[PDB]
């Protein structure tokens, strides 16, 4: 298991294509819920809440990601490329659930900047093509 | 009536489509640009529209002749593809100004908007076919360059896309309840940060920020501007000019 | 303990509206005119 | 003078309970999806 | 003469698999109605309780006394023939149980009894039990009802499970087994869904009282519609399958592939010799006996406990338990059956498989237990009414006025949020009615109260139902039941998949009523009396000022009552527990002496 799992999960195509659907799926939800939170519509009402706790769902998953990361090489890991900086946003998009579970978010909460800080790396690992990648080259160098 | 059908299909639309099409086209765009013209429509207004009707009977019947034709490859063609969707609106907005009676709204109404917008592309494929002869050697060559390099430019496009949606979000984020009133949804959004994007009155909305009690707000979008505004328009400058230089490179 | 004889039929305001408390002077036979002072309200018990 | 005013509010119930039941929902069917992935690993992996 | 395609592709394995389903099916409805017919025939003709207890065990000990003996029947005969009779039987069985609701219905009306009881008098229409009298035959003829639909639905299941055990390969038995089971499980939910969307009052509910009476005719004339069209498509399923041919030319196919490469008194106690003898069968035998019990006292007590804890209104308590105790099982059936048929499921890997579900199902009923340990609103035993009278201060006069009778007490929500038993006794003797709610007007034994309110018209208006301020538990423990349901329902296919192990091809037959004895004589006799036991203990006190034998309380304790249950289902899993780690050791010893490497 664990890495043997990781790299198993990782070459399933299954769950790759389940992971980016999921990934698409919330970054349409996203938006949604932000235009209207009223009794505009009553009957939409639990429906856009179960649509959010989709999204803490979504959160949970991330969780379970972070879980097949530590099934790789751990401690390895904290240093690295890219990845790492998409850890520190995964962790910084499980913050918001600890600030609104303890923290009373009736103040300066920054939730917005987590948010689109996972919307950012939600919209960077989406399978980016080989033309973005030959002109991202490009602009690096 | 099968292969044979077709054959004679063949030759008999090479002639008469290269005779009665190109005329019945002709007059077509002539009346629709004495049509649109918005200073004699009040010198017409009952003119104009009959021969819409004619004309559209001839576009239709064009449909028809394109329809009984060899059918498969004519719809791999995509402008026989556009117009076989012209033709789709057009027979729609006939029956429906035909049928009269209805129930919706009507007098120049978004529908009939719609469908006048439907009759400017009708305009814009009949100039298409009107030019199958002297579009010109040097603007060809020209236009085959510019079409040379289209996966860079999807691909800037699709960055530039993806950092307008981010912008859009964030700042849609950081705007709440500080005066939404311009851009209270996600297309006026969109717009703003299309203005911003555009170079029009961002300094006015820094000054009318400054009036606000936000003042963070306005280093964020000012580095927001300047950073895409720079990699943006240089990465299209640049791709553009290296794409017509290797054609200047070569013969 | 609320009531209507001490203290009148209660308004029934809907979701979050604009209401400006405006008085006018009455007598015996009819009111007067509009009342145009300076007003203070005070609730009952005590609010914050 | 006297007047009351009645005006609603929008406190809702909360719900965090009717969607901790989603939550709970959700995350065992995930983990069942994975104890069935993983004895299907198990019945392929003895060919590697 | 018929020598048609379609009759050649009727006797495929598919084609009986399909008139299986459907007949489980049908079965699956007409038990589940038959059950809460059963049950509102009881609270509405004037019995008392036990005699539903004896015409309830009166099926189970139907099926007791049948299935021995048809398995013993069908081991020698063709089980086509007594599968078609017992669909005979049935359907003479829906048929006989549809009689008493159309011939007798004037037994106990609102008022059509004009011999002994007259309109202009509210007293009398209550009093000369003439309905006692014309009751006893009904009551014969809904015992011989359950005795023929025991004698008749029993060996289906016997049989049905005995084709899929004898002609069908072990890779599509459990998907059989999964999927007849399921069968059986819908069969429920549309029986029950049938049962309940008829014998619910009309959006006329709240009207004069006539309303009880139109009641009393809809539902036995909803009854006497659904017997009947059960019954006939019980027959014509019958005739259909009469028409199939005794050797089946798959199965004859089957037989001819794995050919290559007298049930006597003393061979049955030899086979019984032999089944006592092999310890796993008498572990799988205790641990389907005790999954039986598990799932008949949630089955039961999941909508008393809604009643008792949630203020979940009988029918709706009912219904909600029926509608998600659905989804969970049946795909629970399904996984259970397809993980065995896809992955190819071993002996060893099967107890193994099991042992795991029942330690996880064990785990997330110490997390129900847990969540159960939270608090909520309480209704009633605020230890006397305010010190304004003693309990029993129920037959007040505005108890008097009105003329209530404590057996159909409801429960009303005062402004203070006070709970008051009997909403007639909290002084209301004015009822105006609304087209979707009920109230009542005019109280005058309640206390002060009166808090907020609400109403357009008039005023002073007490809603009616329990009011409950905190009932976000309730899907909490709906998913934590689904949960349960799930490991419950998906532990018993690896049991059957044993069983079909251990016992050779032409033997097959006896295994599944030799199992079934044991699960309607062993499990299911003793579990009411117990149920029955542990009732009285929780409800401690009864209505003794009039309703006397125990027949309904109104107190129940739910600390109680949780803690015993979840002792008793605590017991019985880690009963389960012990069996299967008794069973891996004894399967690993008979395969180590077996293999001798």
């Amino acid at each position: 298991p664990l890495s043997l799992w990781a790299g198993w999960v990782l070459d399933s195509s299954v769950f790759s294509k389940f992971i980016i659907s999921l990934i698409f799926l919330n970054t349409f939800v996203l938006m949604v819920e932000i235009e209207l939170m009223e009794s505009t519509n009553t009957a939409l009402w639990p429906v856009k809440l179960a649509l959010e706790v989709a999204d803490w769902f979504i959160l949970l998953s991330f969780i379970v990601e972070i879980l097949l990361m530590w099934l790789a090489s751990f401690s390895l890991f904290w240093k690295d490329a890219w990845n790492v900086f998409d850890f520190f946003v995964t962790l910084l998009s499980l913050l918001p659930e600890l600030v609104v579970l303890l923290g009373v978010p009736a103040h300066s909460v920054w939730l917005q900047l987590l948010r689109v800080c996972r919307v950012l790396r939600s919209l960077k690992l989406f399978a980016r093509f080989r033309q973005i990648k030959v002109i991202l080259l490009a602009l690096v160098r | 009536l099968l292969g044979l059908q077709q054959m004679i299909l063949s030759l008999t639309q090479s002639l008469g489509f290269e005779t009665f099409i190109f005329i019945v086209v002709c007059l077509n765009t002539v009346i629709l640009v004495a049509q649109t013209f918005t200073e004699l429509e009040i010198r017409g207004e009952w003119y104009f529209m009959v021969l819409d009707s004619i004309f559209l009977s001839i576009y239709v019947l064009e449909a028809v002749l394109k329809l009984i034709a060899l059918g498969l490859e004519y719809f791999y063609d995509p402008w026989n593809n556009l117009d076989f969707f012209i033709m789709v609106m057009a027979v729609l907005d006939f029956v429906l100004l035909q049928i009269n009676s209805l129930s919706y709204s009507f007098y120049n109404h978004s529908l009939f908007r719609i469908l006048k917008v439907f009759k400017s592309m009708r305009a814009l494929r009949a100039i298409r076919v009107l030019r199958r002869l002297s579009i010109l050697t040097s603007l060809h060559e020209v236009a085959g360059t510019l079409s040379g390099s289209l996966p860079s430019i999807t691909a800037i496009l699709t960055l530039m896309f993806t950092c307008l949606f981010l912008f859009s979000v964030v700042l849609r984020a950081l705007f709440q309840d500080s005066d939404p009133k311009r851009f209270q949804n996600i297309f006026t959004t969109l717009f703003t940060l299309f203005t911003m994007l555009t170079l029009d009155d961002w300094s006015l909305i820094y000054i009318d920020n400054r009036a606000q009690g936000a003042w963070y707000i306005i280093p964020i979008l000012m580095i927001y501007i300047v950073i895409q505004y720079f990699i943006f328009l240089n990465l299209v400058i640049a791709v553009l000019v290296d794409n017509f230089q290797m054609a200047l490179l070569k013969g | 303990r609320y009531d209507v004889a001490k203290y009148g039929c209660p308004l029934t305001l809907e979701l979050g509206q604009m209401f400006q408390p405006i008085v006018e002077l009455y007598d015996e036979n009819g009111f007067i005119k509009i009342v145009d002072a300076n007003f203070i309200l005070w609730e009952i018990h005590g609010r914050n | 003078t006297i007047f009351a005013i009645e005006s609603l509010g929008m406190i809702p119930r909360s719900s965090v309970y009717l969607v901790a039941a989603l939550i709970f929902v959700l995350m065992l069917t995930f983990i069942s999806i994975l104890v069935l992935s993983y004895f299907w690993y198990l019945k392929i992996y003895r060919q590697f | 003469p018929i020598v048609l395609p379609f009759v050649q592709r009727f006797n495929n394995i598919d084609g009986f698999m399909t008139l299986y389903v459907a007949a489980v099916l049908i079965h699956g409805a007409l038990f589940a109605v038959v059950d809460m017919t059963l049950n509102i025939y009881q609270v509405q003709f004037s019995l008392t309780r036990t005699e539903w207890y004896l015409m309830d065990f009166s099926d189970y000990i139907a099926s007791f006394v049948v299935a021995i003996i048809i398995a013993h029947f069908g081991s020698k005969g063709n089980r086509t023939r007594w599968i078609a009779a017992s669909c005979i039987l049935m359907g003479l069985e829906s048929m006989l149980f549809a009689f008493p609701f159309f011939t007798y219905e004037i037994i106990i009306p609102g008022r059509q009894s004009i011999e002994l009881c007259m309109e202009e008098n509210e007293k009398r229409n209550i009093i000369c039990g003439n309905s006692v009298p014309n009751r006893s035959k009904c009551i014969y003829f809904h015992i011989g009802g359950q005795c023929i639909h025991g004698i008749a639905g029993m060996p289906i299941y016997i049989l049905g499970i005995t084709f899929i055990f004898d002609h069908i390969p072990t890779s599509s038995c459990g998907f059989y087994l999964a999927i007849g089971h399921s069968a059986y499980l819908i069969g429920y939910l549309l029986g029950m869904v049938g049962g309940l969307q008829n014998f619910q009052p009309p959006p006329k509910e709240k009207t004069v009282e006539i309303e009880p009476a139109k009641v009393y005719q809809l539902l036995q004339s909803g009854w006497w519609k659904t017997f009947l069209i059960i019954a006939a498509i019980s027959f014509c399923v019958s005739f259909m399958m009469v028409c199939f041919p005794t050797s089946l030319p798959g199965a004859h196919k089957l037989r001819l592939a794995k050919r290559k490469e007298q049930p006597h008194l003393k061979g049955f106690l030899h086979n019984i010799w032999h089944i006592l003898k092999n310890p796993l069968m008498l572990t799988q035998a205790i641990c389907k006996v005790s999954e039986y019990l598990t799932f008949n006292t949630s089955l039961y007590f999941l909508p008393h406990h809604l009643q008792t804890q949630f203020l979940i209104t009988p029918g709706i308590a009912s219904l909600l338990t029926g509608a998600f105790v659905l989804p969970g099982g049946i795909i629970g059936h399904f996984l259970g059956g397809l993980i065995v048929d896809r992955l190819e499921m071993t002996n060893k890997n099967k107890l193994k498989f099991t042992l795991v579900t029942t330690v996880v199902s064990v785990g997330l009923f110490l997390l129900i237990f847990f969540v159960e340990c939270q608090t909520t609103t309480f209704a009633g035993i605020n230890e006397d009414y305010d010190g304004y009278g003693q309990l029993g201060n129920l037959t007040a006069d505005c108890n008097e006025y009105c003329d209530c009778t404590t057996s159909l007490y409801t429960s009303i929500c005062g402004r203070d949020e006070k709970e008051y038993f009997s909403p007639c006794f909290a002084g209301c003797k004015a009822t105006k009615v609304s087209q979707t709610e009920k109230t009542y007007y005019n109280c005058s034994c309640i206390k002060e109260g009166l808090a907020a309110s609400d109403d357009e018209g008039q005023f002073i208006d007490a809603i009616a139902g329990t009011c409950d301020s905190d009932c976000l538990k309730l899907p909490l423990f709906f998913a934590f039941y689904f949960s349960a349901t799930v490991f419950s329902n998906m532990c018993s296919i690896p049991v059957i998949s044993i069983i079909l192990q251990s016992v050779p091809a032409n033997f097959t037959s006896l295994s599944l009523g030799v199992t079934y004895a044991i699960v309607k004589f062993v499990a299911s006799v003793p579990a009411p009396l117990l149920f029955r036991l542990s009732s009285a203990i929780a409800c401690i006190y009864w209505d003794n000022n009039r309703c006397g034998g125990k027949e309904r309380c109104w107190i129940y304790n739910k600390n109680i009552l949780v803690y015993e249950f979840m002792g008793i289902w605590m017991s019985s899993q880690l009963i389960i527990v012990l069996l299967n780690i008794y069973a891996i050791q004894i399967h690993d010893v008979v395969v180590h002496g077996e293999i001798t490497e």
